[PDB]
RNA sequence: GACUGGAGUGCAGAAGAGGAGAGUGGAAUUCCACGUGUAGCGGUGAAAUGCGUAGAUAUGUGGAGGAACACCAGUGGCGAAGGCGACUCUCUGGUCUGUAACUGACGCUGAGGCGCGAAAGCGUGGGGAGCAAACAGGAUUAGAUACCCUGGUAGUCCACGCCGUAAACGAUGAGUGCUAAGUGUUAGGGGGUUUCCGCCCCUUAGUGCUGCAGCUAACGCAUUAAGCACUCCGCCUGGGGAG
């Protein structure tokens, strides 16, 4: 079950470090759709806020 | 003195085992070839645990208690060396990789056989 | 268009030097064909990597609307320039 | 082509007051669009993909002055002065 | 003359590595300097050529340079095709969904033309880290103008302009309609239920799997037909010579 689908919460932003990270490994790689329970749209989504924030140091690579 | 750190390059080739402080000063290093091997035998686990015996009861110049085990490469000998390590009378504290992986920038030689 | 913003000032600035420097984006943004709406900060929060010798940083934001999008490019471009902003993002809404 | 813009250049030129459906708006759209678009390519010369759908406009009203010339053709010498066609 | 199911505009939404420009990030290969540092490293089926006490290999720090952009990333998206994957901004194209507002057949194809068009390659000027045709050396071999190793120039990258080929392939021309199902997946809409959530069903445009009829020499295609029909274009008429 998705959490952005399940929650209603449509809008995702890059400066939510705190929940970000929860789709972060430890290692800083993104994870993919079936072990993050993810839906295709938030899970593009996603991925384009987690680099927006990476580049802004908000979170690491490694 | 009392902590130190090994690096241990393992290839499909040779495996080097480098002690050195913390702060990356060399004490002592050892492989295969400074072991006495010569051909594909320097691949091997018992070359490996042997060049990382010599390389510790070196590091004893100095002396330690701790390593922490950072390992490099494909090379098979890490289970044998990190092994050794361990029972030459060593805490190891923690093994940690060094795998040298690109982001798919600079591209690798062609296969073999092409 | 709707423009957010958002930078990062480094840790050695006082605070009479920092706010000068915030002013100054501020006023180079608004003097063009823009009316920054807000413009605010998080802290001195840490970053995931150092940039240089640095690992804490100033987080910034300016919402912001604009067509010309001049304040967006002089700001870039100075913003780089000065050493002072060792980071900044822009984004379109 | 803006909303704002679009909205002008159809109601200025509708037949009447309910209409943004005819010939005569189409292609003076398109003409907007198309005049837009030879900037847009005298800028990025070789942005093809872009050229592309210029063509399209271009043919599009190409089809739609045709049938307009051959319905009425005091429409069809109205809008070639009107737009700046030929 | 009239009408709206085609075609298009408007209106409300949704996705997207669609394209061009400018700038930007860190991994990571190499190189330069400096410490620590001692005799090997590299590679193979074995080796050897080669680098190394004028001090490597590695290890840390700092700096320079360019090329491509892990995870996400998936018979997933977009595009007419070629093809397009790091991020931001600017300028732009096209698609789908719903409405029945607007025009009222405005359309389908399309010879001959016009443009685009992987990689290699050509001209001029830069850049050139890696990989690397050619080439050199070392092995291999009966021989080896090769596979294999160590090096390595053109190139690969950029700007501009030519070249216009491809196993350029879904080896399957564009368009329209009709003719059973089951199931994933993507982007939407509608409705029943429920506290949203969630489940269910119906429908639109895609994308894939398996299959009924029917077709096929068979393999197999099967609402993404290679079925049933209509329009248009291109092309074939034994192999080779001969593109
Ligand atoms: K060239
Ligand atoms: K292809
Ligand atoms: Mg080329």
């Amino acid at each position: 079950v998705c959490y952005f689908t399940s929650n209603g919460i449509t809008h995702i932003d890059y400066k939510d470090v705190e929940l970000l990270k929860k789709f972060v490994s430890e290692r800083g790689k993104i994870l993919p759709r079936r072990v993050t329970g993810t839906s295709a749209k938030y899970q593009r989504k996603l991925t384009v806020a987690i680099k927006r924030s990476r580049q802004m140091a908000l979170l690491p690579f490694v | 003195i009392e902590s130190g750190i090994a690096h241990i390059r393992s290839t499909f080739n040779n495996t080097i085992v480098m002690i050195t402080d913390t702060h990356g000063n060399a004490l002592a290093w050892s492989s295969a070839g400074s072991l006495g091997f010569k051909g594909s035998r320097k691949s091997t686990p018992f070359a490996a645990q042997m060049a990382a015996e010599s390389a510790a009861k070196s590091a004893q110049e100095h002396g330690l208690k701790t390593l922490e085990v950072t390992v490099k490469g494909p090379g098979s000998g890490r289970e044998a060396a990190i092994r050794a390590l361990q029972a030459a009378g060593l805490e190891v504290t923690a093994i940690k990789d060094v795998t040298p992986v690109p982001h798919n920038g600079c591209r690798p030689p062609k296969r073999r056989r092409v | 268009r709707k423009y957010e913003i958002m930078y990062i000032i480094r840790p050695n600035i006082e605070e009479d030097e920092k706010k000068a420097v915030v002013e100054r984006f501020d006023g180079i943004l608004t003097e063009n064909g823009a009316e920054i709406i807000e413009s605010k900060e998080w802290g001195k929060r840490r970053l995931a990597y150092e940039i240089n010798d640095y690992r804490d940083g100033f987080y910034h934001i300016v919402k912001l609307n604009a067509d010309k999008a001049d304040s967006i490019n002089e700001f870039d471009r100075l913003a780089k320039i000065s050493d002072d902003i060792i980071r900044h993002m822009v984004i379109k809404e | 082509l803006t909303q704002e813009r679009k909205n002008e250049i159809i109601a200025e030129y509708r037949v009447h007051d309910t209409d943004t459906g005819s010939p005569e708006v189409q292609i003076a759209v398109l003409t907007a669009e198309i005049n837009s678009l030879n900037e847009h390519v005298r800028v990025h010369k070789k942005d093809h993909h872009s050229y592309r759908g210029l063509m399209k406009m271009v043919g599009h009203r190409r089809n739609l002055l045709t049938y307009l010339r051959k319905k009425d053709v005091q429409r069809y010498r109205e809008l070639i002065k009107r737009l700046g066609l030929r």
